[PDB]
């Protein structure tokens, strides 16, 4: 069913007027809520 | 099929031990297989 959901509006001008990239929001946004993948690691001998 | 003649014996890390313990268990078999002439002949690493 259909569930409550938190609709975030990026204001463009805004941003622009204080410098900072849509890029850098968005990253931030989804890194930090979201989670991302950077890269891989060894662990152990395995890539991870 | 190349070489038919011999056994073609694989030694696995099943444990993450890594490259350096894998050697020595390695040298471990080798040096046990040199025991037993009478039974074992050319017993060898085919890698570097």
């Amino acid at each position: 069913e259909d569930t409550p959901q938190f609709k975030i509006d990026i204001d463009q001008e805004k941003a622009q007027a204080l410098g900072v990239s849509i890029n850098d929001i968005n990253t931030t946004l989804g890194a930090a809520w979201g989670g991302s993948y950077v890269n891989d690691f060894i662990d152990r001998g395995r890539v991870k | 099929l190349g070489t038919a003649t011999g056994f073609d014996f694989e030694l696995i890390d099943q444990a993450g031990l890594g490259h350096e313990k894998l050697t020595q268990a390695r040298n471990q078999l080798l040096a046990e297989a040199a025991k037993h002439p009478d039974m074992l002949t050319s017993v060898r690493p085919n890698g570097l």
